[PDB]
């Protein structure tokens, strides 16, 4: 008789989620070239934005769809006394829409925008307009369930800026 | 490898709003 | 030798709901097996969610993932006097998220997922559990800017009920 | 061929405690109120429900919920030319909502619910109420990967009955 | 071939105006 | 004929409180990090506890989770006219719970426990503090049903001491 396997499992006594200890299984793999894209719009504008109430996801996602480098870059606009979580807070949010993406290359594309800051007392601070460079691949799918159903494509960026366009118009 | 990973932003846990 | 165990059933105490613990599982079966997911949670959360703030982007989003017939089921929740628009309009909000997605056949899918509702004096209402079963289809890649950058992949949804629990659920 | 009959480790929600494997199988594997009145629920709502095009996983799902007796009564709804499938066809749909479930002894249980007929020239014929009497067993987890992920529990409906409510308010 | 298109209907977004 | 594996063990995430289910968690022919932890508690608790009415089962348990030297040396606690069936019988019984177990090497570990007497009168004694030492290993699966459905991952004491705590 060969010795029984052992066996364990672990019970999330918050959410109910019971979860054997053995590792998981892997999951499927194809390659298509127009994922990064996706990923990278929809991660830009969850990054630039900001809402009290639905951050997390955006703040998750943002990581979600970063390098490592990138995703601690992200992280630490949370960071110190300067922080978005303590400078908007919960008395000022911040509003971001594309206007046009181009891609120019291999992994790279320019991405113009606006962004605009609203507030508790009802007000509106003029909106400004700003462009991103961002460098990116795909990793290919994830496996969790917590990551395949926000990013399966597996858009990822590597290197992220932008700066405040100048309207010279 | 692909390496998926995080050790992302707390979500759940706003602050005292003043 | 090699021998199958089985998955374990997780019954929540609230709710009598009997979930599947996956055995060392995270297998995806096919192009759309878990891309599917993605765009079944999307159209769940923003239909059924609400917030006057964002509304008009899930709105328009709902509509460009569904077809003609459940376009016009989704705009006219917001028509008469029990409009979402009047009954929620800005002194209320909806929350809405996914837990689980579990597609079953030819272009249909179970989405099992939750929503409360969130107001002006800061209460909270208690949460609500409902089942979405979509039927669907891709109708292919949208040929305007608008479109592409919402919906790359033409998901649209041409069959659509959501049943909430009965009494508490 | 035969493996080993596949294990529930039931999880209860409020304390995280694990359950086992248990002679369940031969006696009604579906325990506790709020567990039984979601099988009762989900098998009325799918059993009087339909839907041209989401009824192929609510058919096989009643199926799966039902002793042989059963899935015949419930199989010949289909049949003849007086078929459901005929009847409402891709012309008209039925929507059923269950109000509230009272277990009442020993595999026995009291559904009291709704059903309405909408249909393709945008019409809808006045809801009937409807209370369904359902003798019921469990027989324990299924052996098929297409009916574990539909039925883990075992729910299994022994004897069906529903008749018209009259509303002598 | 396809027809493949999206839906028309009245617009996602309307005026919260207050009362 | 088919033969039969582990079902599963218990880990509550929050609280770490481990629960061993029918078939018993295997400890993988090998001490283990918690392999030790479960199978020491309940060995402990079956093999110095006592009731009448249970003992054939923890009596029959800890004969299997032992060493033909450990199972004499529990086997002759119910010899003679002090045996425990004789001093308790089905007038008093013995109540044992395990408070902590931390291994300490190579098949060896430490368990901390609680002991007291009830009895038919109703009353019951003051509760006694007492340590374990177990060493132990692993025999792997066994083959016989009614050995595989108590132990399946083939703990065995090989040594065996217990002493009050002052």
């Amino acid at each position: 008789q060969p010795a029984p396997a052992p066996l364990v499992l672990r019970v999330d006594n918050a959410t109910g989620a019971v979860d054997v200890v053995t590792t998981l299984r892997e999951h499927e793999s194809s390659y298509g070239e127009v994922v990064d894209t996706y990923w990278l719009n929809q991660y830009v504008l969850n990054r630039e934005a900001y809402d009290y109430n639905t951050i997390q996801m955006n703040y998750d996602t943002t990581a979600l769809l970063s390098a490592p480098a990138v995703q601690q870059d992200y992280y630490k606009l949370f960071d110190g006394s300067n922080a978005r979580d303590r400078v908007l807070g919960n008395k000022a949010r911040i509003t971001v829409r594309v206007r046009s993406i181009q891609p120019n290359g291999r992994g790279q594309a320019t991405v113009r925008f606006t962004t605009q800051q609203h507030n508790s007392n009802g007000t509106v601070e003029a909106p400004q307009h700003q462009i991103a460079t961002i460098g990116y691949t795909y990793i290919g799918a994830p496996m969790r369930s917590s990551d395949r159903l926000l990013n399966p494509l597996g858009f990822q960026v590597t290197s992220y800026r932008a700066d405040p366009e100048i309207l010279n118009n | 490898q692909v390496i998926p990973g995080y050790t992302p932003r707390p979500i759940r846990p706003e602050p005292e709003n003043v």
